RNA sequence: UUGGGGCCCUUUGUUUCUUCUGCCUGGAGAAGUUUGACACCAAAUUCAAAUUGGUGUUAGGGGAGCUGGGGCCUUUCAAAA
RNA sequence: AUACUUACCUUAAGAUAUCAGAGGAGAGUCCUACUGAUCAAACAUGCGCUUCCAAUAGUAGAAGGACGUUAAGCAUUUAUCAUUGAACUAUAAUUGUUCAUUGAAGUCAUUGAUGCAAACUCCUUGGUCACACACACAUACGGCGCGGAAGGCGUG
RNA sequence: UGGUAUGUUC
């Protein structure tokens, strides 16, 4: 069930859950990951959520918990052990992270303004009345 | 105590003919004021006359199935006149005193020339003054708003909400005044 | 007339303690509460010939690498069942009661 | 007198707490009102039975002695009782 | 969890969210019922004869 | 020292447990400052039935806690 | 009704003299059926015609002191 | 004799039904929130910082980091970072306290609305809602509210509101979006809708 | 496990150190106390109750021991159903650093008395 | 009489007096006409032993204690010689004195 | 005062004692510091604003003066071989 | 914030280390900026004392875990009783076999529980410190650097 | 000789 449109209370319990039971902080940032690529009606608290979890960063060396080193390697061209001055690295790390938070966020945002605007705003009963009611 | 085994110890020496002015006759009926009013603030200090459990548990025993005593309960009647004659002159000096605070000189004087100023168009002025008139008198009534309790004497107030009065009435001093008050009018019922 | 200050002038006394659960302690005395929660050091601790509960109770205290050796025990009351003293001591000395002898002084 | 634990029971009232007991049974609950005897009240308990099985009580109400320990919330990890220098503002005569 | 009788506000509830329930597990000492300590001690009668 | 706050289960049935598992369902007469039980119509309940007398008298020694099952 | 603290329990137990089941510790415990005659603070109770009857051939027993410590449970058989 | 750590008030020989009394006071309660508030706030916000550990670092490592790029470092004045400090303070305290509230006016002609979603005839929580009313022992507290109740009892059944639609029901919210990207947002939409 | 307890402490010493407490049970729990009293209720701060298995005690009675560990975070244990409390970690920071904040908070304490006798006035 | 109503700092005399004319008739005979008496445990631990001191939670001291128990299995009985012993009055089942 | 070289800038609110200005072509400038000041939380007074109850901070290093103590050397007095 | 009403309560005591001697106060008790000894606390202080404090001449590793993964890994063990009907082994409250009506509670868990075993990843901690990449030792090891953390002993 | 809490008016 967990695909489901109106399913914002279900994530915000199931990932209330994971950060009050676990402890290695490690498969919250997994579950936010994949609702970052789910089209659900209240989406906006997730990746709320999501960017002040990235300004909660601490140093380079939880950017593993994100993806692998090799992703970051390639795709992003940055180094976990990269030691230097890390002030402008994590601040550069933070910023292309954003961009594609950013690009992600329009792709789902137009997703799930087009199933809104075209086809949720029309919908008003979404239970079982009766096998006497009507429906319009 | 700060071991409860000595005040179990204390409530085996208190547990464990019978006309003896030893006994509190209004404990042995039942309800002596001297018990109502123990750790508050209108108590009377201790009793005198000494209250047990056992001589109670012989006199219900004797009441269910026996017999009954007049004198007990004459004692205890007399005792109920006093405390209620106590309660109605300690009334009586508080309704003389809200009789005095509603007939202060100074508010006496501001009513009176509040009066003499309230002196078709005249009328409707006539009116409008004693509006104003009636406004000052709220006003001055409501810089205290105590009313007066009609059972236990005590000061209550008419824009209080039902709950704080509610909270008023279960007190230690109310129902040991309202019992007493049941057992007076019981025993002129009876006497009666 | 309780004999927990008979205790309290024994420290540093190397002595065992054969506690209710079974378990022999082997150490010195640091200081002893007047209700008797007496604290031991250099200790080590055995389970002789069995109860699993006095074997869980030997093993789940850290240092077992069955004597298990400990640097700090502190022990309550109620589960001390006895305290053997070492016999070199003098118990004539030691139990000379001097709050009992100003309780006599003063009747 | 009473002593910091006692009082520290007194201080978690109307919060949800995890008792358990000296059979082994855990209760879990909203506690009502504790007493300095720590005969405690608990409300919406549930309850795990030293054989493995979980029920539900309404309003529980266990004495001191049979208690194994209690677990209070985090946030009175920080409490004025753990502070061990706090002065005390002119007590009345 | 979500309703409360608490005389404290949400804001205070919030911050009050507490632990998650304990993970039960098989106990290991004896149940009450059999809590008891040894019977049969014999008699003393023995020590002071032999 | 303190008595025992069971003013709430004045009038209600309650459920104590006796050890491991002598569950003895009664009403509430009256209770003391060492948590002795005073029960009226008690039942000793097995997982059969047992009843034991009309009023009857429990050692809080051996009363570990109670279930409400009356609602309050 | 009203209150009825069990020292008065107890005590009004004692006046009307009911046949009564003592109950005691567990399974090496053997309940007990006499007749309450005295007690005090700490539960001693004394009891006459006592008769024991183990946990599922009873013995008569006399007058027995019961201490506090073993007591259990009282009925009125 | 007993002392209040929260209320810095003392108080007579200790008494079950005055310590009790205390609790309850309005006093004692905005005392004691704002003061867990305080040391919730307070261990929140220290930043704990690890201390740092600099090693004499490899001849290798400073010939290849050295040469592969310079980076620049992003700063702001003082009223620029704290007025960004107190935005991110007052989003995360309006995340912390948000929730969502989606299925309870999704299913509100639901026909078991008043036996779930009600949250006063619930079955296990409801005795807990019905016990503490704070039943307002003060009259300005009854007589500043003047707006209706609206209590659902549980007997209502499907007989009442029959149609669904005819009874003027809300047109549900939109998704909500972040302000910070609401830039990006497709200026055409699919449909032509009005009003 | 080379801590080197203190030689002689006690429990008003032994505040806020990782204590490895043992029950009658076994039942051991490890955790920072920050409280007691006469009859030695200890709350304990991040605490973990770790117990051992029945088919783990056989293997126990004369290697690798599997224990059961429950997590309890903050609780508050009472002195009657304990059995022995031993030192197991020290805590993070120093004598000298909690003198200084010993210090740091006998003068807020201080300043605290002084606005209350400024707010009196 | 009530414990807490007697006196103040007088109640040790009367503690000496029931121990010189109560239970502790015995306990007070071993200590001063050193015989050895038996002293049964709560797990099966007879000791053999002098009293040297006397306590109100019936804490005694003991010297050369001969102390004996029985492992059931099969039968065998375990005796162990102990000098100095200081025994709590919780483990005490019983004490005889031998005449 | 200038210039060069090495390291650090996670100080993540770019020094965290506070406030204001301000910064990576740089690492700064001005003011204040325990009957005071700064920052924050909660509220009814129907924007803002103001009032009340609390929370936390007021730091680190070096130097002149004074004082306590530890060790070595020198001068003088008393005592024992 | 002032003024007033109401609800509850109005207090277990004694003392602040021990021993010996001298003096004072009308066998017993109290005091001495009275004297010697022991013990406790605080502040300093030293013992060639005891233990620990992570590479950078590399891309590691020590301690404690994961309430992390492979992992539904591999090997084992359980998943309700009674009456009757059509056959029935049968000392039981027909227990055993196949099917069903009915009767009381009826942990979820069998991707469960126990034991065994390896690999990978991630968290909290440090002096990630000052010189040098060096030929010492039977009295087995020049512990004769600046410190920090824990502790022992000794002195004022 | 007092304390805690609550409700009105300025």
């Amino acid at each position: 069930v967990g695909l489901h449109f109106f399913s914002g209370e279900f994530w915000d319990l199931y990932l209330e859950q994971i950060s009050s039971r676990c402890t290695s902080s490690k498969k919250y940032w997994n579950v936010l990951r994949k609702i970052l690529e789910i089209p659900l009606h209240s989406f906006s608290k997730f990746y709320a959520l999501w960017l002040q979890r990235i300004d909660d960063i601490m140093d380079l060396k939880q950017l593993s918990q994100l993806t692998s080193k090799d992703e970051l390697l390639k795709k992003l061209k940055i180094d976990i052990n990269y030691s230097g001055r890390k002030g402008p690295y994590l601040q550069d790390a933070k910023k292309k992270l954003k961009k594609i938070t950013k690009e992600m966020y329009m792709v789902v945002q137009y997703q799930v303004l087009e199933i809104y605007s075209i086809f949720e705003s029309k919908i008003y009963i979404n239970y079982y009345t009766s096998p006497e009611t009507l429906v319009s | 105590m700060s071991t409860p085994a000595a005040e179990q110890r204390k409530l085996v020496e208190q547990l464990m003919g019978l006309h003896d002015p030893k006994i509190c006759k209004s404990y042995l009926v039942g309800e002596c004021p001297y018990d109502l009013f123990q750790g508050t603030k209108q108590s009377l200090g201790k009793c005198p006359q000494m209250h047990l459990t056992k001589h109670k548990i012989q006199y219900e025993r004797e009441v269910k199935q026996g017999k009954t005593f007049p004198e007990f309960e004459r004692e205890y009647l007399a005792i109920l006149s006093r405390f209620v004659n106590e309660c109605n002159g300690q009334i009586s000096v508080a309704l003389q005193n809200l009789k005095h605070t509603a007939e202060e000189r100074m508010k006496i004087q501001q009513v009176t020339e509040e009066l003499d100023v309230l002196d078709l168009i005249s009328k409707r002025k006539e009116v409008a003054k004693r509006v104003r008139n009636i406004t000052e008198n709220v006003g001055q009534s409501a810089q205290q708003k105590l009313q007066v309790c009609e059972v236990c004497g005590a000061y209550l107030s008419r824009l209080d909400t039902d709950r704080r009065l509610a909270d008023h009435f279960l007190g230690k001093i109310h129902l040991g005044y309202v019992k007493m008050r049941e057992d007076y009018d019981r025993l002129m019922k009876n006497n009666r | 007339m309780k004999l927990v200050n008979f205790l309290k002038k024994l420290r540093n006394e190397q002595v065992t303690i054969e506690l209710k659960n079974g378990t022999t302690v082997w150490g010195t005395l640091q200081s002893v509460s007047p209700q008797m929660n007496a604290i031991l050091t250099d200790v080590k601790l055995t389970l002789p010939q069995s109860n699993g509960i006095a074997m869980a109770s030997l093993y789940l205290t850290g240092g077992q690498q069955n004597i298990a050796s400990l640097q700090y025990i502190n022990i309550r009351g109620n589960t001390i069942r006895q305290i053997i003293l070492p016999d070199s001591l003098n118990l004539d000395s030691l139990l000379v009661d001097q709050k009992q002898l100003n309780s006599l002084r003063r009747s | 007198m009473n002593g910091i634990p006692v009082k520290l029971l007194n201080e978690a009232q109307g919060h949800i707490v995890s008792l358990e007991l000296t059979t082994g049974a855990t209760y879990r609950g909203k506690l009502v009102e504790s007493e300095d005897s720590m005969n405690v009240q608990l409300r919406d308990v549930i309850a795990t039975e030293p054989q493995g099985a979980v029920t539900h009580m309404d309003q529980i109400f266990v004495r001191g002695s049979q208690i194994k320990f209690i677990v209070v919330p985090d946030l009175l990890k920080n409490a004025p009782l753990f502070k061990k220098n706090s002065s005390r503002p002119m007590p009345p005569i | 969890m979500n309703y409360n009788l608490s005389k404290y506000p949400d804001d205070v509830s919030r911050l009050f969210k507490p632990r998650p329930p304990l993970s039960y597990k098989r106990p290991t000492d004896y149940p009450y019922a059999k809590r008891q300590t040894n019977p049969n001690i014999t008699g003393v009668a023995n020590l002071l004869s032999t | 020292v303190s008595t025992p706050e069971l003013k709430k289960y004045m009038d209600k049935k309650i459920l104590l447990n006796i050890n491991g598992s002598r569950k003895v369902a009664g009403i509430l007469r009256g209770y003391d400052i060492f948590l002795n039980v005073v029960l009226d119509d008690a039942m000793e309940i097995n997982g059969n039935n047992h009843q034991l007398g009309l009023q009857t008298v429990i050692r809080g020694n051996s009363i570990i806690s109670l279930e409400a099952l009356d609602a309050i | 009704k009203a209150m009825v603290p069990p020292i008065n329990c107890i005590f009004n137990f004692l006046q009307q003299q009911t046949p009564v089941t003592i109950w005691l510790f567990e399974q090496i415990g053997i309940r007990i059926k006499g007749k309450i005659v005295g007690f005090d603070e700490f539960m001693n109770v004394v009891i006459d015609e006592a008769v024991e009857i183990p946990v599922n051939k009873g013995t008569p027993l006399g007058k027995i002191l019961l201490k506090g410590d073993n007591i259990t449970l009282i009925t009125s058989a | 004799r007993y002392y209040c750590e929260y209320c810095h008030s003392y108080l007579t020989h200790d008494t079950l039904s005055v310590r009790k009394s205390h609790l309850v006071g309005k006093n004692h309660l905005r005392i004691t929130a704002d003061y867990y508030r305080n040391k919730a706030r307070d261990i929140i916000n220290k930043h704990n910082h690890k201390r740092r550990h600099i090693g004499k670092r490899g001849r290798k490592e400073r010939e290849n980091s050295s040469q592969n790029e310079t980076l620049k470092v992003t700063c702001l004045s003082n009223k620029e970072k704290r007025h960004i400090m107190h935005v991110k303070k007052m989003n995360q305290k309006e995340l912390a306290q948000t929730s969502i509230d989606t299925l309870k006016l999704l299913y509100d002609g639901s026909p078991g609305y008043s036996k779930v979603f009600v949250d006063a005839n619930r079955f296990d929580i409801g005795d807990l809602v019905k016990a503490s009313k704070l039943p307002q022992r003060a009259n300005e507290k009854s007589a500043h509210h003047s707006f209706k109740q609206t209590s659902r009892s549980r007997d209502e059944t499907c007989e009442s509101n029959p149609f669904p639609r005819l009874n003027n029901p809300k047109k549900l919210e939109p998704p909500k979006i972040l302000s910070q990207w609401s830039n990006t947002i497709p200026k055409t939409s699919i449909f032509y809708s009005v009003d | 496990s080379k801590i080197q307890v203190a030689h002689s402490s006690r429990l008003a010493n032994l505040i806020d150190y990782k204590l490895r407490v043992l029950t009658q049970d076994g039942r051991v729990y490890i955790g920072q106390l920050m409280a007691f009293d006469k009859h030695m209720n200890l709350v304990l701060n991040e605490c973990i109750e770790e117990r051992v298995p029945k088919t783990q005690l056989d293997k126990l009675r004369p290697l690798n021991i599997k224990v059961e560990k429950r997590v309890l975070g903050l609780t508050i244990l009472r002195g009657e159903q304990i059995l022995s409390t031993v030192v197991e970690d020290k805590p993070l920071l120093s004598k000298k650093e909690r003198l200084v904040r010993d210090k740091k908070e006998k003068k807020q304490a201080q300043k605290q008395t002084k606005l209350r006798k400024e707010k009196e006035k | 009489r009530p414990k807490h109503e007697l006196s103040r700092a007088e109640l040790e005399e009367l503690e000496e007096f029931e121990f010189k004319h109560g239970p502790m008739s015995l306990i007070n005979d071993a200590m001063v006409t050193r015989t050895p008496v038996i002293i049964s445990l709560r797990n099966n631990h007879k000791i053999i032993a002098r009293v040297k001191a006397f306590d109100r939670h019936c804490n005694m001291v003991l010297e050369n204690v001969k102390e004996l128990w029985t492992e059931k299995k099969n039968v065998i009985n375990r005796e162990r010689f102990i000098s100095k012993l200081f025994l709590r009055g919780d483990s005490v089942i019983v004490v005889l004195k031998t005449p």
